[PDB]
RNA sequence: CCGGGCACUCUAACGGGACUGCCCGCGAAAGCGGGAGGAAGGAGGGGACGACGUCUGGUCAGCAUGGCCCUUACGGCCUGGGCGACACACGUGCUACAAUGCCCACUACAAAGCGAUGCCACCCGGCAACGGGGAGCUAAUCGCAAAAAGGUGGGCCCAGUUCGGAUUGGGGUCUGCAACCCGACCCCAUGAAGCCGGAAUCGCUAGUAAUCGCGGAUCAGCCAUGCCGCGGUGAAUACG
């Protein structure tokens, strides 16, 4: 009837429907190479489907709010990764290696004092 | 803060523009914060002893 | 570019608005 | 249906004393939109640590203001009657309307 | 085609043609063209005898440029100066004029750098 | 480009001073530390002694000189 | 690197020709992080090499990587009197990182008034033995082998 | 959007979990290498936190304090000027020199914050700054608000230019008793140097550098391109 997995990187939450059917995606509506389109980047998000052999079996409504748009790129491949993990857990066992299970915890580290951003440290002469 | 100074406390300062928020504490008048009174220094001391309510050593 | 005060990034920059950068 | 909103800078002065005005309401009253979260709004102080110049130290200071809500449905007569005045927080204040 | 005063703009878009002329900015060729219902896109080479005249029409008569400009900035400048204005002043030995600090650049209003001796003993730095 | 907007102004010390000085002649002199007023018509003629900070300058006043203020006829830095 | 060996970096193969070494290229061809951008480019000028070549661009693409790797570099090193230019072999690695900068690097000094044009071009001329980056690879080489005298500072 | 419901996102509070426990190898042990499971390992990533001491380090102009000195003035009030001076020299930065670009239009994803004589929706006049009117907001319920880079379309066509916005002329808005000295801002005109920088020299090891914009503190206003923060996009390289 239907799956759905979470999914989030960089402070972007992806909620991933998957329901048996064509494969035409939707993403606040808009059709995915709507919202996307433009980003050569965009196609990886679906990776989870293609890699257990899905994409003709599974059409998907999709939510996305947080962040930008590479970052949303990269929830939904956790959506599209979790959610077909409820529909037939021996999927796990294909993307595990593929990794698209991982939640990708780097993020912005904080701007400290004294530099000018978090790293990057102020120039000096010395003379 | 020099006393003479001290004499912001005009409420009758002849015109709005000229008056200028001092430390509560010291009388400092740079690097004055205006949800305390307190200058930039006092404010440090103070939150040290715990007397600033709620106030806390942030980090994140 | 950013220093040009008359276009939208000299606007935005300068945090301004006017003829070349309006308030919608 | 009373709308409450207990707002304060402890997570426990609230936290915990927004449940008296609620299990003081659970058996008297409606069943209480329970406690209510709400974002909090930190308002931030850095300033140098040293009275004079070194200004690349700094340190810095929060105060960061809890809130909560709570709303009792059904403006229960019978409940007013726990609530009204019984309570231990000292650190609290309280808004709320009908 | 020649237009306000002396000068002749060519091969290239009317609007950004029309810059070559003194007191026409990117502003008022925008106008002029607007106010003349020439397509500024055209390249005045491409232009119509007819829309040449009515576009030399409109900014000869509309605006003071070229030659008439220079004589009235030149006139304005010169005012300044002979009543002892300060910012006359400024003008009189090429200064800033619009309150800018003068200790360290000011270099378009000074021109070249004229270095001479210093005191080298103190970290100047 | 200046600017004041729409209501020009300029120091009563003198504003109605100088007038006076119409109602009955013109005299001689005047003594201001009052820089930052506007400079108007019934001032023509007159010759006003701005401060610069130090000492009141003998500040004589045309008709193309309305408009500015005086101080831009008194010079406060003294230079090479 | 004082106290690891530095392990090396992996990189999510191509969204297309699914190929690690073509995102190294489009990261050399990127700037500001504008990694979209920089895509395109490497996509635009990979088709470029088609309707101008019959062949497919990533045999081409793979083959210009190879003439520009330099198999010998020069490095220096002080022995007492002043510095000798120690000529010596290219690790695999920075066979590819070198040969990579260098294509984006020669390919922006090309007149090709357009980007994806440049690298298209580079691409090509060094596939077939010519052009800026093989020019580079062969005065490294030449520098090497031209100090043949000091190859016994191996190292 | 309303009924409606708290599964989801989220909000904020408690708690779970990672310990070399778990498997092969080396080892005397600690621990090292590798895999499995797992969102995460081996200090998971970033903070707060910085010993005995050193430098007769910095601050008596934050405050405190011994001594010393002035007490119709080394105290005090005020108006005005100065701290904004300019032959020169250095530091830190900003904007650039452009086509991986600039412009115009249209269209899309953010986080953290601030808001009562305060943020100001929406409406009208103005090219605009802004002015007049005025809804909502004790602010996860309204406002600052647009995020920008991005995507789409059109333009420019290699030029000191549709690059770059210095300088200067004119007109005007606004805060404030008052913008000459000495404010920011809009509009017209002007349209400088600059074609990527000698010797020399600085930062950065990953979501970092680079790049893009956003908020706040102080504050009437502002000379912030500063500072303290937020998130978008997102590298190269490390033999040694
Ligand atoms: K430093
Ligand atoms: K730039
Ligand atoms: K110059
Ligand atoms: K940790
Ligand atoms: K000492
Ligand atoms: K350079
Ligand atoms: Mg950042
Ligand atoms: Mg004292
Ligand atoms: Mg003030
Ligand atoms: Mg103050
Ligand atoms: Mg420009
Ligand atoms: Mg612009
Ligand atoms: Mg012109
Ligand atoms: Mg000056
Ligand atoms: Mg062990
Ligand atoms: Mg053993
Ligand atoms: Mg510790
Ligand atoms: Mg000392
Ligand atoms: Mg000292
Ligand atoms: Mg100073
Ligand atoms: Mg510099
Ligand atoms: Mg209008
Ligand atoms: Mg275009
Ligand atoms: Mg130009
Ligand atoms: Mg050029
Ligand atoms: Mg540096
Ligand atoms: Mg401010
Ligand atoms: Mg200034
Ligand atoms: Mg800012
Ligand atoms: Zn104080």
């Amino acid at each position: 009837e239907q799956y759905y997995g979470t999914g989030r990187r960089k402070e972007a939450v992806a909620r991933v429907f998957l329901r048996p059917g064509n494969g035409k995606v939707t993403v606040n509506g808009q059709d995915f190479n709507e919202y996307f389109q433009g980003l050569v980047r965009a196609v990886a998000a679906l990776e989870p489907l293609r890699a257990v052999d899905a994409l003709g079996r599974f059409d998907a409504y999709i939510t996305v709010r947080g962040g930008g748009k590479s970052g949303q790129i990269d929830a939904i491949k956790l959506g599209i990764a979790r959610a077909l993990v409820q529909y037939n857990p021996d999927y796990r066992a294909k993307l595990k290696p593929l990794g698209f299970l991982t939640r990708d915890a780097r993020v912005v580290e904080r701007k400290k004092y004294g530099k000018h951003k978090a790293r990057r440290a102020p120039q000096y002469s010395k003379r | 803060a020099r006393k003479a100074l001290i004499e912001k406390a005009k409420r009758t300062p002849k015109f709005k523009v000229r008056a200028y928020t001092r430390c509560v504490r010291c009388g400092r008048a740079r690097s004055v914060y205006r949800f305390f009174g307190l200058c930039r220094i006092c404010l440090r001391e103070l939150a040290h002893k715990g007397q600033l309510p709620g106030v806390r050593k942030a980090s994140w | 570019g950013k220093g040009d005060r008359r276009t939208r990034r000299g606007k935005i920059w300068r945090g301004t608005y006017g003829k070349y950068r309006p308030r919608k | 249906k009373i709308r409450i909103k207990l707002r304060g800078f402890d997570h426990k002065t609230l936290d915990a004393s927004a449940q008296k005005i609620v299990e003081a309401a659970r058996r008297s009253g409606a069943q209480v939109s329970g406690p209510i979260p709400l974002p909090t709004r930190v308002r931030r102080f850095t300033v140098i640590r040293g009275p004079f110049k070194h200004k690349d130290s700094r340190e810095h200071f929060e105060l960061r203001t809890h809130n909560r809500l709570v709303d009792i449905i059904n403006p229960n007569r019978k409940t007013i009657e726990q609530l009204m005045t019984l309570d231990l927080p000292t650190g609290v204040e309280i808004e709320i309307k009908t | 085609a020649r237009i306000a005063g002396v000068e002749i703009p060519r091969n290239k878009r009317v609007d950004v043609a029309l810059t070559y002329i003194y007191g026409i900015g990117k502003a008022r060729a925008k106008e002029a063209l607007e106010k003349t219902g020439i397509n500024p896109a055209t390249r005045v080479k491409d232009l119509t005898e007819a829309e040449v005249v009515r576009l030399r029409e409109y900014v000869e008569n509309t605006w003071k440029l070229e030659g008439e400009l220079r004589a009235e900035v030149a006139a304005n400048i010169k005012r300044l100066m002979d009543i002892g204005c300060y910012r006359g002043l400024r003008h009189r030995r090429g200064l800033p004029v619009r309150g800018q600090r003068t200790r360290t650049n000011a270099r378009t209003r000074k021109g070249p750098r004229k270095t001479v001796a210093g005191k080298k003993k103190a970290p100047r730095k | 480009p200046r600017s004041l907007k729409k209501g020009v102004f300029v120091d009563d010390h003198l504003l109605e001073k100088v007038l006076e000085l119409n109602a009955k002649g013109e005299k001689r002199l005047i003594k201001t530390w009052s820089r930052r007023s506007t400079i108007v018509p019934e001032m023509v003629g007159h010759t006003i002694a701005v401060y610069n900070g130090k000492q009141h300058v003998p500040v004589y006043i045309t008709e193309n000189m309305v408009g500015h203020k005086l101080g831009e006829f008194a010079p406060t830095r003294t230079y090479r | 690197a004082r106290r690891r060996r530095a392990e090396v970096r992996q990189l999510q193969p191509d969204l297309v020709y699914g190929d690690v070494l073509v995102t190294a290229f489009i990261n050399k061809i990127m700037r500001d992080g504008k990694k979209n951008l920089a895509a395109r480019i490497f996509y635009d000028a990979c088709k470029i090499i088609q309707e101008k070549t019959g062949q497919e661009p990533l045999k081409v693409f793979k083959q210009a990587v190879e003439n520009v790797k330099p198999r010998m570099e020069v490095r220096s090193r002080r022995v007492g009197g002043a510095n000798y230019q120690v000529p010596m072999e290219v690790s695999p690695r920075r066979q590819q990182s070198l040969a990579l900068r260098w294509l984006v690097q020669a390919a922006n000094q090309r007149p090709e008034r357009r980007a994806a044009v440049r690298i298209a071009h580079e691409l090509m001329d060094a596939a077939e033995g010519k052009g800026g980056a093989v020019k580079k690879k062969e005065d490294v080489e030449r520098m090497a082998e031209a100090n043949r005298a000091y190859a016994h500072y191996r190292w």
